[PDB]
């Protein structure tokens, strides 16, 4: 799974 | 080393579908805002455009899968501010106890529109868990980024 990492990844764009 | 595999690609493509709510192959600002708010954030229209912009390599306004994969390849390598990752951790750690449980991950994924069995949930915890306590603490969340 890469859900948690992409969720956190997207958070980081902010 | 720095190389994503065939299965790592397929996992990112799956993750991409969380954000691409209509499956047209692009994340719009509108889709980003709905994901953001489903994670307790409240970015403005301009903030959403700025987010898309850091990732939108071709300047067309939306994030396609290649652009998403690029950002994710890069984010896997780089290190973030302690408080960027702290805010990410807090979205999962709903009760503030310092541990992401399976239930908490299940809640986040559900709020994101995701259909997860608890064998799929436990397995996500399994991948991020270092000490083997069956939960994800802050240190393990960090290392995961
Ligand atoms: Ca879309
Ligand atoms: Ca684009
Ligand atoms: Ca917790
Ligand atoms: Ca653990």
């Amino acid at each position: 799974s890469k859900y948690i990492t992409t969720i956190a990844g997207v958070m980081t764009l902010s | 080393a720095d190389q994503l595999t065939e299965e790592q690609i397929a996992e990112f493509k799956e993750a991409f579908s969380l954000f691409d709510k209509d499956g047209d192959g692009t994340i719009t600002t509108k889709e980003l805002g709905t994901v953001m708010r489903s994670l307790g954030q409240n970015p403005t229209e301009a903030e959403l455009q700025d987010m898309i912009n850091e990732v939108d390599a071709d300047g067309n306004g939306t994030i396609d899968f290649p652009e998403f994969l690029t950002m994710m390849a890069r984010k896997m390598k780089d290190t973030d501010s302690e408080e960027e990752i702290r805010e990410a951790f807090r979205v999962f750690d709903k009760d503030g106890n310092g541990y992401i449980s399976a239930a908490e991950l299940r809640h986040v994924m559900t709020n994101l529109g995701e259909k997860l069995t608890d064998e799929e949930v436990d397995e996500m915890i399994r991948e991020a868990d270092i000490d083997g306590d069956g939960q994800v603490n802050y240190e393990e969340f960090v290392q995961m980024m």
